[PDB]
């Protein structure tokens, strides 16, 4: 039931700085006012983070995904490698209710997008494996990170209101935990997922490299500041 | 003293000797409340199963299995299991769980077995040599068996090849005996490669309906999800005992905490890498864990040359927890450790023996 | 066929080293207590060859 547009999605890929978000939760270990060293996949401090005003990217190590979401046009994500029967495929979806995800060979459209009168983006969905629901994840920056090691795939979830006009705030935010899967696929692209009418959506993506970082607890187990261990002599 | 200082002798000192410690009394484990159970329960007391060249195949992942009361139940007549042992199945487990499930013959029980020919093992349902699980089987005559005959079971007979291991065949086309061509209609040559069950109430043991479910176990690279229970006890405080909480293990003592652990940590360490508070996973509250004392121990004599009479100091350790010498003399709590063998005085000398903390000891009695 | 060798198939605890044993009791393999009558999970523990 998915068919072509007319009109192209071309979007504008522009540029802008990364400043100081990104920042997780490494572990599930309670610390109080104590300065801790980890090295760990992150997204660097003023990197170039990529502005999306719906093409295929890479997965890399890990992505960082942010949205100033309004109204929930985002709806979900797609993971995998060759994107239809061949191989596994990884499939989240957040509609009005509850969170869908699905681990099966499904057959994805060339432009999949969930419509509005569940799910019909795909023309088969075969020998599913994994099968998962749960509360829903969503002026709201809606900010999450995507890793995937050894067979583990770890998505982290942050909420926050905010004021400003365009770009991203000057501010810190650390982001916990919020799901596991224990399976095992070796992703390489992904897609994003838009519910538009039938009859103008930006987010801003990034990736993540190894490197050291130096984070404070506070008494209470909350981190509040980070520093940067190879980005310039002073910090280091 | 004497053989720690390897002499017959000893003069006028304080030595030490040996260390003392707390032995733990008991040993206790936590762990989650358990959920999720396996769904047995639809498989083997399914209402109807499949024939055996048709088994049923069922997908078993991400849940906890008990085996304890299917071994432990005595109405499966045969319960054979080749990979491992039974009682091992609750400790280690595997990625996935596969369940085959079918009606057969009571005489065809054995066909089903690692190394086994015959029609059912080379028509219907194959399993390989090296297979590792368990198979189940129980009688089912006064269900599975009709009084008008269960013909709606088939069994397959012809094929020109046999069956792989874990290979299925429905096939109705017609076989060719011989080299005469068939259209579609059994002749000489040519018959019908599946055959109906003729089970009645009345036709005696081995011709019984039996119902048979296969289960096999398998370790891909991917994490294990599926296999026993975790045993679990209660907790007790105050009292130096060893702890397994969610499979972090020590020894220690556990108090009540005051700290506030966000939402969604599990244990919490201070500095130089050391855990002081765990979460109890079915309580979910927040406790704190204390080395149980331990400390040395030091021996104060006046020279074998003058008496025999010594005194005792354990250091760093409350008079609260000491245990011949448990009671002994009066005993003394200084800001040193306690001391045994010895009396306190309101005078105050010069030193001879020094103790510690502006206090020492001397001979007159110690 | 030789049958003249046995070996032991169950045990409760594993064996120190250099021992011996002989004793021939049934084994209770299950919950059930066997109680010395041999039947379901109790097993003779030597097997021939
Ligand atoms: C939003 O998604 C949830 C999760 O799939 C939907 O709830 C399920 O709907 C199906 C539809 O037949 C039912 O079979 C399930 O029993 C429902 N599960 C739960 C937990 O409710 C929900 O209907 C969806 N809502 C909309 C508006 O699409
Ligand atoms: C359909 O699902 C089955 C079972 O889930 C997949 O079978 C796997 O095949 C791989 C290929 O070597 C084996 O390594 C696995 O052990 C098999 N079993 C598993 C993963 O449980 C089969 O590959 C799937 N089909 C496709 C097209 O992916
Ligand atoms: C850390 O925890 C402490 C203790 O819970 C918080 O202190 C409380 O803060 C609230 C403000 O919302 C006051 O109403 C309470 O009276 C405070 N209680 C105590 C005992 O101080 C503190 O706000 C938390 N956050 C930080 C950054 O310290
Ligand atoms: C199939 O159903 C029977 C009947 O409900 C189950 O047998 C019961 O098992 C429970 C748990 O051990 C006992 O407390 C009952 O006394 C049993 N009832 C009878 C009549 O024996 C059996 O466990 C079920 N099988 C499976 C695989 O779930
Ligand atoms: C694990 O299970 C226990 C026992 O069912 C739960 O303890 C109960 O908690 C409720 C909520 O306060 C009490 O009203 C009951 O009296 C408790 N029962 C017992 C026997 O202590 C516990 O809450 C469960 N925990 C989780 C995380 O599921
Ligand atoms: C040895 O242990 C006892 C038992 O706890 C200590 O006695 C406590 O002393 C504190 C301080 O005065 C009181 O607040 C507690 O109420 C006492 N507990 C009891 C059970 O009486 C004693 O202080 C310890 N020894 C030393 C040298 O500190
Ligand atoms: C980010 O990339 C754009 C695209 O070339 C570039 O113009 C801009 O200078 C970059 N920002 C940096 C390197 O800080
Ligand atoms: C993903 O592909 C790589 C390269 O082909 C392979 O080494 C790895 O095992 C694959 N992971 C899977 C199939 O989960
Ligand atoms: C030590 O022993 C000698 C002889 O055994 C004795 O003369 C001397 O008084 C002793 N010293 C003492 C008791 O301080
Ligand atoms: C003498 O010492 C005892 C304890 O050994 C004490 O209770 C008492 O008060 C002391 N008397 C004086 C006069 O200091």
């Amino acid at each position: 039931q998915c068919v072509n547009l007319r009109t192209r999605t071309q979007l504008p890929p522009a540029y802008t700085n990364s400043f100081t978000r990104g920042v997780y939760y490494p572990d599930k270990v309670f610390r109080s006012s104590v300065l801790h060293s980890t090295q760990d996949l992150f997204l660097p401090f003023f990197s170039n983070v990529t502005w999306f005003h719906n093409p295929v990217l890479p997965f890399n190590d890990g992505v960082y995904f942010a949205s100033t979401e309004k109204s929930n046009i985002i709806r979900g994500w797609i993971f995998g490698t060759t994107l239809d029967s061949k191989t596994q495929s990884l499939l989240i979806v957040n509609n009005a209710t509850n969170v869908v995800i699905k681990v099966c060979e499904f057959q994805f459209c060339n432009d999949p997008f969930l419509d509005v009168y569940e799910s019909g983006v795909y023309s088969s969905a075969n020998n599913c494996t994994f099968e998962y629901v749960s509360q829903p994840f969503l002026k709201n920056l809606r900010e999450f990170v995507f890793k995937n090691i050894d067979g583990y795939f770890k998505i982290y979830s942050k909420h926050t209101p905010i004021n400003l006009v365009r770009d991203l705030p000057q501010g810190f935010s650390a982001l916990e935990p919020l799901v596991d899967l224990p399976i095992g696929i070796n992703i390489t692209r992904f897609q994003t997922l838009l519910a538009l009418h039938r009859s103008a959506a930006a987010y801003y993506v990034g990736y993540l490299q190894p490197r050291t970082f130096l984070l404070k607890y506070n008494e209470n187990g909350t981190i509040t500041d980070a520093v940067d261990c190879a980005l310039d002599p002073l910090s280091e | 003293t004497k053989c720690t200082l390897k002499s017959f002798t000893v003069e006028k000192g304080i030595y030490q000797t040996s260390n003392f410690r707390v032995q733990p009394t008991e040993s206790i484990v936590r762990f989650p409340n358990i959920t999720n159970l396996c769904p047995f329960g639809e498989v083997f007391n399914a209402t109807r199963f499949a024939s055996v060249y048709a088994w049923n195949r069922k997908r078993i992942s991400n849940c906890v299995a008990d085996y304890s009361v299917l071994y432990n139940s005595a109405s499966f007549s045969t319960f054979k299991c080749y990979g491992v042992s039974p009682t091992k199945l609750n400790d280690l487990c595997f990625t996935n769980v596969y369940a085959d499930s079918f009606v057969i013959r009571g005489d065809e029980v054995r066909q089903i077995a690692p190394g086994q020919t015959g029609k059912i093992a080379d028509y219907n349902y194959k399993l390989p040599d090296d297979f590792t699980g368990c198979v189940i089987a129980w009688n089912s005559n006064n269900l599975d068996s009709k009084v008008g005959g269960n013909y709606n079971y088939r069994y397959r007979l012809f094929r020109k090849s046999n069956l792989k291991p874990f290979e299925r065949d429905i096939s109705t086309e017609i076989y060719q005996a011989g080299s005469k061509p068939c259209n579609g209609v059994e002749g000489f040559n040519c018959y019908f490669p599946l055959q109906s069950y003729g089970f009645q109430p009345t036709n005696g043991v081995g011709y019984q309906p039996y119902r048979v479910v296969v289960l096999s176990f398998e370790l891909l690279h991917a994490p294990a999800t599926v296999c026993g229970p975790k045993k679990s006890t209660n907790l007790v405080k105050n009292k130096c005992v060893n702890f397994n909480f969610n499979g972090l293990t020590g020894t220690g003592v556990l108090t009540e905490s005051n700290k506030k652990f966000l939402p969604f940590q599990q244990f919490g360490r201070d500095i130089a890498d050391t855990t002081d508070a765990v979460r109890d996973p079915q309580t979910l509250e927040i406790l704190d864990i204390t080395p149980c004392s331990f400390g040395g121990v030091s021996v104060i004599t006046p020279g074998t040359n003058t008496s025999n009479q010594v005194a005792v100091l354990y250091q760093g350790v409350n008079c609260t927890e000491v245990p011949v010498y448990s009671t002994g003399s009066n005993v003394f709590q200084t800001r040193a450790g306690c001391l045994i063998g010895a009396e306190h005085v309101n005078n105050s000398y010069e030193c001879d023996i020094p103790i510690g903390a502006g206090i020492c000891a001397s001979y007159q009695s110690i």
